């Protein structure tokens, strides 16, 4: 017969849910980048992409 | 039947909704306002100036 432990049947349970639950943070994540758009665009091409080092002439 | 997907689709008809009570305005604005811009302005200064520097005295 199966007889698991409930430690183990509120891990599994858990598991599920946060599964469940990290479905969302997509969600939240594209809300944010269509919200504050202009800030990832300063962060990206400021940090992971700095800009060029030389100057014009004038 | 998959919620996070559903709160997906919210966020799109959100975005549909943004982008059709956004573009025609603007759009319509900006074309109303064409001859304001500043580029005429400097463009006038510009003629004004060289047609002044080529008819004048020493
Ligand atoms: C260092 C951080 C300090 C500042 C505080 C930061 C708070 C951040 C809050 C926002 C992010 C939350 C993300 C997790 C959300 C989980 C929701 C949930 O219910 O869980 C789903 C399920 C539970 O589903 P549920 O439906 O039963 O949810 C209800 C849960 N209770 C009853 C608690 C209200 O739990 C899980 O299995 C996942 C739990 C994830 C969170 C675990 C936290 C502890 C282990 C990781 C961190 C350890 C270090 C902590 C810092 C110590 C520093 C010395
Ligand atoms: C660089 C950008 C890359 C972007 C790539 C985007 C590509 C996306 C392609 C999606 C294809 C479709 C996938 C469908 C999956 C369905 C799963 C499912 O059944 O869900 C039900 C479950 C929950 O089910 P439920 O309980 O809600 O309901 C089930 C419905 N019934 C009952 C009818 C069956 O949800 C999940 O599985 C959610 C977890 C999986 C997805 C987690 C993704 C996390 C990603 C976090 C963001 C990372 C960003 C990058 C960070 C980089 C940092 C350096
Ligand atoms: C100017 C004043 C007057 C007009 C004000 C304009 C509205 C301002 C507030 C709008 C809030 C959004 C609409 C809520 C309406 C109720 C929806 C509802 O009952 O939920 C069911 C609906 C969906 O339920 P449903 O049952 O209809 O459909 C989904 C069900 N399935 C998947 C089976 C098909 O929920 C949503 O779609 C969105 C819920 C969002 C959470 C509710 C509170 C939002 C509060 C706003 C701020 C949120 C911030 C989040 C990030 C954290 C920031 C710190």
């Amino acid at each position: 017969m199966y007889l698991p432990t409930f430690y183990k049947l509120f891990h599994e349970t858990n598991a599920f849910r946060l599964k469940r639950y990290v479905g969302y943070g997509p969600l939240l994540l594209t809300w944010s980048i269509w919200t504050l758009y202009p800030a990832l665009y300063n962060m990206i091409y400021s940090d992971f992409i700095p800009p060029e080092r030389g100057v014009p002439k004038r | 039947y998959y919620p996070f997907l559903w709160q997906f689709f919210i966020l799109g008809t959100s975005f549909v909704w943004f982008h059709v009570c956004y573009d025609p305005w603007l759009a319509i604005y900006q074309a109303n306002n064409a001859h304001r811009s500043l580029e005429t302005a400097l463009t006038k200064e510009k003629a004004h100036k060289k047609k002044l520097a080529e008819q004048e005295e020493s």
